[PDB]
């Protein structure tokens, strides 16, 4: 409005707001589907889940390779949001019983998921990076303040679809039987109006176009540069002072570079995985805590499933809260927040968050009695401090990551660093599938291991992050 | 495997626990449902309990009100039926399927591949 800020902005946080809602209201009711209309067993649905839940976050690098290599953005998110609403009506049409059994419907409902899944991973990365490519490099301080808002337009989106969900499957007919049609199908239009609000401002974006096949020139000089030094018999300059300096017998010095600046930020992300993981074992052993505990609150009884809506309220809260205060705050004097302190300073956060997670536990196992009641039985109270810490760690991390990602990628490939972001996350879903198998130990044992493991990772990633060499 | 039955007659508006117990390899490992099997009529379905009993079904009968609940240690399977009527007087059957991945309806005959001994609920 006054300045430092475009207008195109506004049909970015919007059509972002409009994609959480319409994904998270349909992932809520996609295990319902899958159980009580295709009556599928109970592993299959589970496998599907998360076959879906993977391929959702792995997409985003077919997505970035596209944008960047090829047709530029907002021709990408364009053709991509078309796809998702492709899949949205392919999704919402095998839910209808009327057409078809048990055959078209699963048919249909893959291949609506499918589309979903790639339409997903290409909005991801591409909207952020387009998002943030609205601002000059000279205003570096509201593309921060951009970001945070756009992380604050999606846990409102989270939210809103946490409490609006349950309305749509409650208590609908569709033809007879359970209304999974509109369940489906408002998410679908939820889409279309993102789509159509993104496209409305299409006269006032600053649409940059690509720098040509940035991807397959990174692979080629990547590759050269690894066979370069392959002088198994001879050898007097295969590479010094880095392995891609030799690598400029092609290649000019304008691609080497940017090159770097990508092996070197994704080295220094390599540990994020594991940071993801162990952060995402939260919202499943928390629950189990929490039914543990008295809940009444004494004015309004709360139940531990609903204790789950906290994160994304305390999201809300302290993202205006750590950028407008406690930011300006530690600016006032001479402390400087680098942006690789503020995520190191969260990983600490979240380490605590489960040390005290820890301590809530072996509070609630020293249990004795005085239907008898043990005194001392804690209520759900005694659960925000770890909530409140492991929010601040991820309002730390998750908000610095997408400036930090943006920040230091070349300006030919801004959403290949976007996907190399998100690509953690994909990773460290992996690595909880593979690892919730594996559970035999005390839930008091398990969170103190989950702090060690959290405290390691953090070492490991100040110390790289020490060593990095920033974007210039 | 190798599953049981058990029942017997009930009132006009009684009620009936019916009882399900696998003799064979672990009961945490099959997904099991209940079919019945009315005089001169087609098998049909009655409710399904998913192995570990975190996921339940029943028909859209379901006469009354069934409710299925199993417990893995000693291999048994309940069913709670309320409000009876002259109808449902069928023979009730148990079912049971070694947990994998299909695309078959967990509530049709073809996703269970042994039955056992059907009962002789009557009203
Ligand atoms: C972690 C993390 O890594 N990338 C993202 C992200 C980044 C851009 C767009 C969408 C997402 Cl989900 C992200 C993230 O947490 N995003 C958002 C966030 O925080 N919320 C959404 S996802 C969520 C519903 C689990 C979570 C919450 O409400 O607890």
């Amino acid at each position: 409005f006054g300045s430092s800020y475009p207008v195109s902005i506004a049909f970015i946080v919007v059509n972002e707001f409009c994609e959480r809602f319409s994904y998270y209201g349909m992932k809520a009711v996609l295990t319902l589907y899958f159980l009580y209309f295709l009556h599928w067993n109970e592993d299959t649905s589970t496998s599907v889940y998360h076959a879906f839940s993977s391929l959702c976050y792995f997409t985003p690098i077919l997505g970035a390779a596209i944008a960047d290599s090829w047709l530029g953005k907002f021709k990408t998110i364009i053709y991509l949001s078309l796809v998702y609403v492709l899949g949205h009506v392919f999704k919402s049409l095998g839910a209808i019983p009327i057409l078809g059994g048990k055959m078209l419907h699963t048919i249909l409902s893959l291949v609506g998921l499918s589309l979903i899944a790639l339409g997903t991973g290409g909005i991801k990365p591409c909207v952020a990076a387009f998002g943030g490519d609205q601002f000059e490099e000279e205003h570096a301080e509201a593309r921060t303040r951009y970001f945070s808002v756009f992380y604050l337009a999606i846990n409102a989106g989270s939210l809103i679809s946490t409490f609006i969900t349950p309305m749509l499957r409650g208590d609908v007919k569709c033809f007879g039987q359970d209304c999974y049609a509109l369940a489906f199908g408002v998410p679908g239009l939820l889409m279309v109006l993102a789509l159509v609000v993104f496209a409305m401002g299409s006269k006032m974006y600053r649409k940059p176009p690509p720098e040509g096949n940035i991807v397959a020139q990174v692979i080629k000089c990547i590759w050269f540069a690894l066979c370069n030094r392959f002088r198994n018999r001879s050898g007097d300059l295969p590479k010094r002072q880095h392995w891609l300096d030799w690598a400029a017998e092609k290649y000019p010095k304008h691609l080497i570079a940017d090159v770097k600046a990508l092996t070197r930020v994704l080295f220094l992300y390599i540990p994020l995985p594991m940071f993801w993981a162990l952060l995402d074992q939260q919202g499943s052993r928390w629950t189990l805590q929490a039914n543990k505990m008295n809940g009444d609150l004494g004015f309004f009884v709360l139940q531990p499933d609903q204790m789950q809506v906290l994160n994304p309220f305390l999201v809300l809260i302290f993202i205006p809260l750590f950028d407008l205060v406690i930011y300006r705050l530690i600016s006032k004097c001479r402390i400087n927040f680098s942006s690789l302190r503020k995520m190191a300073v969260g990983m600490i956060l979240a380490c605590l968050a489960f040390a005290v997670a820890a301590l809530v536990e072996t509070k609630i196992n020293g249990m004795i009695h005085p239907e008898d009641i043990p005194v001392n039985k804690l209520s759900i109270a005694w659960q925000l401090p770890q909530y409140v810490l492991v929010t601040a760690a991820e309002v730390m991390f998750s908000v610095t990551g997408l400036e930090f990602s943006y920040s230091q990628a070349p300006s030919s490939m801004k959403s290949v660093l976007q996907a190399a972001w998100l690509l953690t996350v994909a990773v460290g879903n992996i690595i909880v599938l593979v690892v919730a198998q594996f559970s035999g130990l005390a839930q008091w044992a398990e969170f103190v291991l989950f702090s060690c493991l959290l405290l390691v990772v953090c070492l490991i990633f100040s110390v790289m992050a020490y060593y990095y060499v920033p974007l210039k | 495997q190798l599953v049981e039955s058990g029942g017997g007659l009930v009132q006009p508006g009684g009620s009936l626990r019916l009882l399900c117990v696998a003799s064979g390899r672990p009961f945490n490992d099959y997904d099991m449902g209940w079919f019945r099997q009315a005089p001169g009529k087609e098998r049909e379905f009655v409710a399904s309990i998913s192995w570990s009993g975190r996921v339940t079904d029943y028909s859209d009968s379901m006469k009354g009100r069934c409710t299925v609940s199993r417990d893995n240690a000693k291999g048994t399977m309940f069913l709670q039926m309320s409000n009876l009527v002259p109808r449902d007087t069928a023979v009730y059957y148990c079912a049971a399927a070694r947990r994998r991945w299909t695309f078959k309806a967990t509530n049709t005959e073809e996703f269970y591949e042994t039955w056992g001994q059907g009962t002789q609920v009557t009203v």
